DNA sequence: TTTCGTGCCAATTTC
DNA sequence: ATTGGCACGAAA
């Protein structure tokens, strides 16, 4: 089953593996974030909702009035997009919010509704994103990148030795909220706890356990595990838990029911605790001095004295044994802190802690955070209630609740977004754990710590970000008491939010111009995932480990796709099958495997879930029922990839495709590519530059299709139809009537993007694909972008290239080309610039647009008409006027020169200047569009009232058009009651259209009525003036187009790394030929693949032969007249050859028609897929070529143009892809003898557009002194540069044949002197 | 001057950053002599004292002490101090290094027909560059008698000003410099020759120098201006001058590529080659054999061949003799020149060998005869490798028949310690050193069998014997020569990849088994990924 | 190249001669940075007599 | 930071031109004098006198300044 | 009291 | 980030 686009031309795949997962829509990750941004949502878990219910209810501090949501509502925007793009405004929709506002009485309970009032208010202009996931900001479509940054939570690190010169690893812990402040948790070399707020003044950990209302006694209790010490009137006798004694030597004897179980000198082993509790040893006699390092836990005090003995968390000496003895105390509680598990580490805190009670550690806090102020009990705890338990300034958000649940093994998912007590003690607790020895660390670069943020998100916080110095206003605003006049909409303003939105939108990090290189380019920027940007890393600050690839990232983010430079490893590709949580994770999709066989259902599983299962490879045999024929599989189980049983597999990757990017699943024989190579491919083909005509890859993938078609280059029916009309410009779609809504005229109308201006300067033009009459379905392509061919995508050029070195040319990456792809125009572009010019209001009266110059001559008025304006497809250069203008300077006083001038040569010429608009130099093209743009309440020129008829024509031919079908059905059903009621039907034939009945003319005056509103409408819209800026009257744009054709110095590139530099233009008659005098197109040097490794480019090479082959067969056949049957004959062996691929063409249900069609579309070369890491294998490339009757080895014979002598060995020859890169020498070409300055420093200026001259750097100088050439030197120190007076002697020297030059002193010099005096500094030259 | 304001459309004066706080200072001023003139309470003057203080300090040295004060868009505004240091104040930015005229830049091709000391300079930057000398030259022969005269004639672009600029760049050098100038061989002068098109022609011997290719690289160009910049162009700068390496004397104009695939190629033998046997007068015959098709240019012959030695004195004395050599060896040896053996050039050329050719002649004859050398060196190892036709294919790359019996016993023993270790007889990382050690050992063995079948190929003899030679091989034939590749490349090429290790380092105790030829799974490719980025990273951060 | 002068109403201390590291003030006087800052800065008293 | 470029006006063009035209030093100076006295607009706003008193050398007559002025109006733009 | 350990702060990072 | 120098506090 093959959808008539496809069935056009068939593209031959060679993979073997069934799909079971359809690759999904490629820009699923902007549409659904924004859908949840923007929906509302009725629990209010995202978007505006949970802005709103996150602020509101705002209410005074008296508390006798506040302000209360109720919803919102999005309108419909005044433009759509084209028109946004055409005039230059942004693509947004009003946002209106219902508020409330409640008055309450006094000297009542509670508050008492007095009165309630109730009005929708304008909130300001959210931008809306397109259909293709972008947003037209200023006339203009942008992208705002998905970020990948830390997940909130508690995450647990350590410096591994690095930060001490003894080599300790210091444990530590750090709590990050979504919003509000860190909090940090860390060891010191000697063992103590310390707490850290904001990254400031370190402090004991004990601290913050005081300001939580917590005491000695019960801080001892939650970090320690009490030992009871009873005095059974004989030298203390203990109670003894075997486990305590691990590992530990007896200092004492131990001895049990008269038995010595350990001596005096004797440790304790694990055999002597198995005793100890098969024999449930309890009484055991300890010595005096076995208190004499033991902590007490608690505080005792005697019954008589009264006074305190000892205080907590103290070790007790033989004094203290005897007074606690005499005291008749029989319990004494102890703390367990043997060195190997417990560690005392909190006893020792509490010993640096000079704290003792909770009012001092507050004041403590309070200097930390605010110091030199005096403290207050109040304010600081006001400061620590605020710090980490206040909802308005901290919050732990549901992603940040449930990161922190599961590090701390909890059962629920759900809680409080703010800290608690039981938080800090587990997160404390599990520092501690760690420390001893019981715990892992985490990875940072691990994907399950890591959270993807996108546009939607980012969206919303600034919102709130604005909505919270909304509500301040409405605060400070509200304290007047007026609740009985004033309105919510005169109360708030939505000034603070629409710059919020406008700044985040226009002037973001993220916020970046799309790039439209190619549709290519377009889908890997909207699937760009960057650690950069607000509340990521710095490319300075970044380091190695983070810019790794981790085995986290498999299936989730490209290991290939990254640029090479300083943002290598921070700006990512999102893969093909990865998608997000609800938490904003990324997962990939796997097939589950139940009793060994792998069945068809599809699991989404994250990184943290990933881990636990053993994943089967992509590349593993399988039989009818799905059973794996391998004994031993290799899979992936704890981020380490090894053999596995049969029945050990848990789940199986979905596709071999699942690990790559967009991007690099485009690139054929992937597989046979060094990874350098194929990364720099990647990087490559997302900078190819449309051609005037567009050519399949012969040689693809697969993936054409998809990134042609999810991309929005090209027109796609959204209903099923008959193509009604076809036009170069405009398709008009007559729908089916099963897909028809009632009471409507069924035709889909498409007007085709022609000759537009991208961001990059290059061509858009659409161009149908689709005859008339013929017939179509929904999702089928009707009209091509720029680089499509045919619905899929197409970004460069098939080439017959042959693999030697020739004379030298094509040494160290060179390309030699042939003359006669110059001469087929393949690697020409059209490229179309943009100029302005802006007629603005001065005090003299306003600047005029006119063509009424005096100071020019008539022949430079030429090309402009009446209204000052170039015509449409006038032919300029550097200097031509396109714009005429005249600046007034007019002025009373005339003195009698000015008469006289006045008098001889008329009055238009004086009191007016001329700032016409120029073409730059260096510039030239035709003039394909002029727009103008005025302000409301100017007078319209001539000019601007032909490009309104224009607008208005087209509009009106839609309507006429839809109009016409509706009439015609109505005359249809007059028609028939007219004669059923008995008639005369010639005479209705004779008569003209004019002619129950009465209802019938009713529907016709309301269908002319109505549409002659909407032409009414269409027509005010058009004829709407423009807003365009204070003190600006006019606005002209003109746009430019010219051809680039390709020449020496041009760069060139391949899919599989290869790049190189058009070195020379070779005549026809000098190219290599083969036997019967065919030339090669392009000659590649072999010396650049051993080095390099990428074998996929011979591969490619060797398959394009085989494919051109195919179809010079089918030409040949094609020219002379064959019978259908052999043609179908030959097809049908094309397409069934291969080793049990898994596509079958059947050309039996293929009409004679259809056969015929499909034959001239591969009357070039048959396409073929190779999908990656399941592409062709060498077998099937000769057997292919055996089909075209061509050498199996892929090499030929050939001849040498200049001499006729066959070269020696046989050289490969075959079809390459070449893609022509936006780097050409025009742009790059620049030289600069003398210009312009700079103010300051005097010194030639930067840039090509400015005309300035190479900077001469340090390293050049150090090149120089070591030379020795100090002429030279002192040469390009003053003369060429800012030494003013030598400048204008060199100049008149070299001119009167004097080579000598007169120094002098840099000015520079003078300006440092001038800024170091002006420091207060003397600093000068002396003798 | 040294603080100017902004003109913008519009109408907009902006004011800088200096002027701000001149401002603020000179505002701060007034207020307090205001208060003093007053006789204002004490309490207001001290904070006006202060304000005036944090309003010189911000002046002086902003964000010094305290912090920073912004501007309109929350940057903080430029102070003395912040123009004076760092990499853009004066003296890095403007004083250290600086902009200049008479410069421009452009993507730089190969010309391959150069001689050494020449450039190509397209002729549309050479009428910018030199063009006071065009307007002296002009004026100098009556063509102009005014310089707007002159003006309009270069600005229209006449027919005779072409022949003023070809007059006017005769014998004057430019210097030619590419970024980064990591030493002094960074800029080189050259002299020009006026070329179409908007590429600069770079001589290929010069690339190593610059360490440059042709696949993106830009290159500036200089015009010296007085006399004693030329001479000092022609002196010292020049390329002709720069062959050794000021680093540590090694040579600097070492053939590659191309040149030493050619050079290598055309100095070969083959076992039964058509012409051989035959005796030959000297190379000039050679060269007409070869050029008849009656000869091989890897024939065994025997040529009569005329060398000159320096005498006690320095005299040249020549010695004729009949040789057993090939007949391109022969036809090479036209292009030697008269100091040096034959036994130079009676042998396979690689890169070692045509490097110590240069040296020997550089050492025995000296500078021009080099030079000379050099050139000609270049143009017959283009030609010669043109001629070869060589070229690479998937044939070339051989698959040792045995590497699967390899691999397999490599498993077996792998699938046997694991048993072992499962039974409890050997620990783990014991085990896992016994595993490397066996994939290692595998590794060798396979690279062994496949460079055993790659060097050596089977022959016919005259009687119609087997004989064993060296390999025709393309890749082979690249790698032996030291034109290209190295052994670890053909290794992955044409054997398995081997171990490979995590990026904290840890080597990964299954490898890579595949080679390109027949291209890697999804998980060995993954696994690759990891050091290919360590090194790119690495690369481009240091 | 001409400047121009303002004449402050009140002595201000140049802050090179104050906050850099090795403090020029500071060790001419023989006090320390802090109590500088705190009497430029009005902040607290010094003796003078 | 914000500096500016350097613009060639009227004044700018006419002392190009001056420098590269074989004047002698008096000849220089007497066209430095009449460029000075140069409007906007092209035309001398002062009379020779004027100029002849502001070169300050008292053995110059009017004829020189004439030839000076004459050689001046054939630059460009002419007139 | 004098000497040594320890925290704070400034300056550096391509073209 | 890293490194070096200066103040501050604690050791014998
Ligand atoms: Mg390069």
């Amino acid at each position: 089953v093959y959808s008539y686009t496809e069935k056009k031309r068939i593209r031959k795949d060679f993979g073997k593996r069934p799909q079971v997962l359809d690759v999904p829509y490629l820009l699923s990750i902007q549409l659904d974030s924004f859908q949840k941004f923007i929906e509302q949502d009725p629990e209010g878990q995202y978007g505006l909702e949970a802005a709103f219910r996150s602020v509101f209810p705002i209410q005074s501090y008296s508390g006798n009035s506040e302000l209360q949501y109720v919803s919102y509502r999005l309108g419909e925007p005044v433009f759509d997009v084209q028109e946004c793009q055409i005039r230059g405004v942004t693509y947004s929709a009003p946002l209106r919010v219902k508020l409330r506002l409640v008055i309450y009485e006094r000297e009542a309970p509670e508050g008492t509704v007095k009165d309630i009032k109730e009005q929708e208010v304008y909130m300001g202009e959210i931008p809306l994103m397109t259909d293709n996931g972008t947003f037209v900001i200023n006339g203009t479509e942008r992208v705002i990148v998905s970020q990948l940054h830390r997940s909130p939570g508690v995450f647990f690190d350590s410096d591994k030795g690095k930060t001490h010169s003894s080599g300790k690893v210091l444990y530590n812990a750090r709590i990050i909220p979504y919003r509000g402040s860190w909090l940090d948790f860390e060891f010191d070399p000697k063992d103590n706890l310390f707490v850290r707020i904001d990254r400031r003044r370190k402090l004991p950990a004990t601290i913050i356990l005081r300001a939580l209302n917590y005491t000695t006694e019960q801080i001892l209790d939650l970090f320690f595990e009490k030992v009871i010490f009873e005095i059974r009137d004989n030298k203390l006798q203990m109670e003894l838990v075997p486990e305590r004694l691990r590992g530990e030597t007896a200092s004492f004897d131990i001895e049990a029911n008269g038995k010595v179980y350990v001596e005096k000198g004797r440790r304790i082993t694990a055999r002597h605790i198995r005793q100890l509790e098969k024999d449930d040893v309890k009484l055991i006699e300890v010595p005096v001095e076995y208190i004499a390092g033991k902590v007490v836990a608690k505080d005792y005090i005697d019954e008589s004295t009264g006074e305190l003995i000892c205080a907590a968390n103290m070790e007790l000496s033989l004094d203290l044994l005897a007074k606690l003895s005499q005291s008749g105390h029989k319990r004494i509680e102890t703390l367990f802190t043997n060195d190997l598990d417990h560690g005392p580490y909190i006893s020792e805190t509490l010993r640096v802690d000079p704290t003792n009670d909770r009012l001092s550690a507050l004041v403590e806090i309070y200097r930390m955070m605010r110091p030199g102020e005096p403290p207050t009990r109040e304010a600081a705890e006001s400061l620590f209630e605020n710090l980490f338990f206040s909802e308005d300034r901290y919050d732990l958000s549901a992603v940040g609740r449930m990161k922190f649940n599961r590090s701390l093994l909890r059962e629920e998912i759900e809680g409080s977004g703010i800290l608690s007590k039981d938080d800090i003690i587990d997160v404390m607790k599990k520092l501690i754990d760690i420390r001893n020895g019981k715990g892992e660390v985490d990875d940072i670069d691990h994907l399950g710590n890591r959270r993807i943020r996108s546009v939607g998100e980012m969206a919303e916080n600034q919102f709130r970000v604005g909505l919270v110095r909304v509500e301040r206003a409405v605060k400070e605003r509200l304290s007047l008491g007026d609740l009985d006049t004033l309105m919510p909409q005169d109360m708030i303003n939505a000034k603070p939010i629409s710059a919020a939105v406008k700044e985040f939108f226009g002037s973001s990090q993220l916020s970046q111009f799309m790039d439209q290189n190619n549709p290519l380019s377009e889908i890997t920027h909207k699937r760009r995932i960057s650690a950069l940007g607000p509340g990521g890393l710095t490319r300075e600050r970044a380091g190695f480990e983070v810019r790794d690839v981790h085995p986290t990232h498999y299936g989730r983010v490209c290991p290939i796709e990254t640029p090479e430079g300083p943002n290598i490893g921070l700006i990512n590709s999102l893969s093909v099958y990865a998608q997000t949580n609800e938490y904003g994770f990324l997962e990939t999709p796997y097939r589950k495997v139940t009793d060994g066989v792998v069945t068809d259902e599809i699991h989404y599983l994250s990184a943290i879930e990933e881990g636990n299962y053993v994943i089967a490879q992509a590349n593993s045999n399988l039989d009818e029922e799905g059973h794996f024929v391998e004994d031993l599989v290799t899979c992936r189980s704890k981020g380490e990839s090894s053999l596995f049983s049969r029945d050990q597999v848990d789940y199986m990757d979905v596709s071999t495709q699942q690990v790559v990017s967009v991007g690099a699943s485009l690139i054929p024989f992937l597989e046979h590519d060094d990874a350098n190579r194929a990364l720099m491919g990647a990087n490559m083909q997302r900078q190819a530059v449309p051609t005037l005509r567009a050519d399949k890859p012969l040689v693809g993938t697969g993936m054409e299709r998809a990134v042609a078609v999810d991309s929005g280059v090209t027109a796609v029916a959204k209903r099923g139809g008959v193509v009604q009309y076809v036009d170069a410009s405009r398709i008009v779609i007559k729908v089916n009537e099963d897909e028809m809504y009632p009471g409507e005229a069924g035709i889909d109308i498409y007007n085709l993007t022609k000759y537009t201006r991208s961001n990059q300067n290059t061509c858009i033009n659409q161009m149908p694909c689709v005859s008339l009459g013929e017939p179509v379905e929904r999702g089928d392509v009707l009209a091509d972008g720029p680089s499509t061919d045919l619905g899929e995508l197409a970004l460069g050029q098939n080439m017959r290239v042959a693999f030697m070195p020739w004379n030298g040319y094509n040494f160290e990456d060179s390309i030699l080309v042939s003359e006669r792809v110059v001469q087929e125009d393949r690697f020409t572009t059209i490229h179309i610039q943009e100029l302005a010019c802006v007629s603005r209001d001065t005090k003299l009266g306003p600047e005029e647009i006119t063509a009424d110059i005096p100071n020019v001559g008539e022949a430079a008025l030429s090309k402009l008409d009446e209204s000052g304006i170039v015509y449409i497809g006038a032919e300029v250069t550097g200097g031509d006027i396109l714009v005429g203008k005249v600046t007034p300077k007019g002025e009373t006083q005339l003195t009698p020169e000015e008469k006289l001038l006045r008098a001889i040569f008329g009055e238009k010429a004086s009191d007016v200047k001329d700032s016409s608009l120029r073409v730059p130099n260096g510039v030239s093209g035709t003039v394909i569009d002029v727009q103008v743009f005025t302000r409301d309440g100017v007078e319209k020129d001539k000019r601007a009232l032909e490009i309104e008829e224009m607008q208005l024509k087209q509009a009106k031919k839609d309507l006429s058009e839809e109009l016409q079908i509706l009439e015609a059905g109505l005359f249809s059903r007059i028609r028939a009651v007219l004669v059923a009621g008995g008639v005369e039907a010639e005479k209705l034939d004779k008569l003209p259209r004019d002619r129950q009945l009465e209802q019938l003319a009713e529907q016709y005056d309301e269908l002319k009525h109505e549409f002659e509103k909407k032409l009414e409408a269409k027509r005010r819209k058009i004829t709407q003036g423009d807003d365009l800026a204070p003190g600006v009257l006019k606005i002209v744009k003109v746009y430019l187009a010219v051809k680039r054709r390709i020449q020496p110095g041009d760069k060139m590139a391949g899919r599989h790394g290869n790049k190189g530099v058009i070195s020379k233009i070779n005549p026809i008659e000098d190219m290599p030929y083969d036997e019967n005098g065919t030339p090669v197109d392009i000659v590649l040097n072999p010396l650049g693949v051993p080095s390099r490794m990428n074998i996929g480019q011979i591969l490619e090479t060797h398959l394009g032969m085989a494919a051109k082959g195919i179809g010079d067969k089918i030409n040949a056949m094609l020219k002379q007249q064959q019978e259908v049957a052999k043609l179908r004959e030959f097809i049908q062996r094309a397409y069934d050859l291969g080793a049990d691929v898994r596509q079958k063409v059947d050309l039996s249900t293929f009409s004679d028609e259809e056969v015929m069609r499909l034959a001239e579309n591969l009357r070039k070369g048959m396409p073929i897929a190779t999908p990656v890491f399941d592409g062709a294998k060498e077998a099937e490339i000769k057997e292919l070529l055996k089909l075209g009757d061509l050498p199996t080895s892929g090499q030929i014979r050939l001849y040498d143009g200049r001499t006729g002598e066959q070269f020696e060995r046989p050289v490969t020859v075959g079809y390459m892809y070449m893609l022509k890169l936006n780097h050409l020498v025009d742009d790059k070409m620049h030289a600069r003898s003398t210009g312009s300055y700079s103010l300051v420093t005097q010194q030639p200026l930067g840039g090509k557009a400015q005309f300035g001259g190479q900077r001469f750097g340090e390293m050049e100088v150090w090149a120089l002194e070591a030379y020795g050439a100090a002429y030279t030197l002192q040469e390009m120190l003053t003369v060429k540069s800012d030494d003013v007076n030598g400048r204008t002697k060199m100049y008149k020297n070299i001119v009167d044949g004097n080579h000598q030059m007169e120094p002098g002193m840099p000015e520079s010099f003078n300006v440092l002197l001038k800024e170091i005096r002006s420091l207060g500094i003397n600093i000068e030259l002396e003798d | 001057d040294l603080r100017p304001l902004v003109p913008l459309d519009g109408g907009r004066f902006a004011t800088s950053d200096l002027n701000d706080l001149y401002r603020r200072v000179i505002n701060r001023n007034n207020r307090l002599k205001r208060l003093l003139d007053l006789a204002a309470p004490d309490i207001i003057v001290r904070n006006e004292k202060r304000m005036l203080q944090e309003a010189v300090d911000a002046l002086l040295d902003n964000g010094r002490r305290g912090r920073a004060i912004t501007g309109s868009n929350k940057r903080p505004l430029k102070s003395l101090a912040d123009m004076i240091k760092g990499k853009q104040g004066r003296f890095r930015q403007n004083l250290l290094g600086k902009r200049v005229d008479y410069s421009g830049r452009s993507v730089i091709t190969v010309g391959p027909y150069l001689r050494l000391h020449q450039c190509g300079l397209p002729k549309k930057m050479a009428l910018e560059l030199f063009k006071p000398f065009i307007y002296g030259k002009l004026e100098l022969r009556g063509l102009a008698t005014t310089i707007k005269a002159a003006k309009k004639m270069v600005e229209r672009e006449e027919a005779v000003v072409w022949d003023i600029l070809d007059e006017v760049i005769r014998e004057h050098p430019v210097l030619l410099n590419r970024a980064p100038t990591l030493h002094r061989l960074g800029i080189q002068a050259f002299e020009p020759v006026l070329i179409e098109g908007k590429a600069i022609q770079l001589h290929p011997l010069v690339c190593a120098a610059y360490n440059a290719d042709f696949d993106g690289d830009q290159m500036a160009v200089h015009v010296p201006l007085t006399l004693e910049a030329q001479l000092e162009a022609r002196a010292l700068m020049m390329s002709t001058n720069n062959i050794l390496s000021p680093a540590n004397g090694e040579p600097i104009i070492v053939p590659s590529q191309d040149v030493v695939l050619g050079l290598y190629y055309m100095t070969r033998d083959c076992v039964n080659a058509k012409g051989e046997g035959m005796v030959l007068t000297g190379p000039k015959e050679a060269e007409r054999l070869y050029r008849s098709g009656l000869a091989s240019l890897h024939a065994r012959v025997k040529v009569r061949i005329t060398e000159y030695e320096k005498d006690a004195n320095g005299e040249l004395v020549a010695k004729t003799s009949l040789k057993d050599t090939t007949v391109g060896r022969a036809i090479l040896w036209m292009i030697v020149p008269k100091g040096l053996p034959y036994s130079i050039v009676n042998q396979a050329l690689g890169k070692k060998a045509i490097s110590k050719m240069l040296n020997t002649c550089y050492r025995i004859l000296g500078l021009k005869p080099t030079v000379i050398f050099a050139d000609q060196i270049m143009y017959t190892g283009f030609a010669y490798a043109a001629r070869s036709g060589a070229s690479v294919g998937i044939d070339d790359m051989v698959i040792p028949e045995k590497k699967h019996e390899i691999i397999s016993e490599a498993e077996a023993e792998v699938a046997e310690i694991q048993e072992q270790f499962q039974s409890g007889l050997v620990t783990a990382g014991e085990r896992y050193n016994k595993v490397i050690d066996i994939w290692a050992a595998a590794n060798d063995r396979v690279s062994k069998a496949m460079m055993d079948n790659l060097q050596t190929e089977t022959v016919i003899n005259r009687d119609g014997q087997e004989e064993k030679q060296v390999s025709f091989n393309s890749i082979y034939m690249m790698a032996d020569s030291g034109a290209r590749g190295s052994a670890a490349q053909i290794r992955q090429l044409a054997g398995m990849r081997g171990l490979m290790a995590k990026p904290d380092g840890s080597i990964i105790e299954t490898p890579i088994t595949a080679n390109f030829r027949e291209g890697l799974n999804v998980l060995q490719y993954f696994i690759s990924t990891h050091g290919a980025r360590k090194g790119l990273a690495d690369t481009a951060l240091k | 190249e001409r400047m121009g002068h303002i004449e402050l109403a009140s002595p201000t201390a140049h802050i090179w001669f104050l906050k850099s590291l090795p403090s020029r003030i500071g060790l001419l006087l023989d006090m320390p940075l802090r109590d500088i800052e705190r009497v430029l800065y009005f902040e607290s008293y010094v003796v003078i007599e | 930071v914000y500096q500016g470029e350097t613009t060639q006006t009227l004044q700018d063009y006419l002392m190009w031109q001056v420098e590269l035209t074989p004047f002698s030093d008096t000849d220089r100076a007497i066209a430095t004098s009449i460029v000075d006295a140069v409007d906007e607009t092209g035309y001398l706003t002062v009379p020779l006198e004027d100029i002849l008193e502001s070169i300050g050398d008292e053995e110059i007559d009017i004829d020189e300044v004439e030839a000076v002025l004459k050689r001046i109006q054939r630059f460009d733009p002419v007139g």
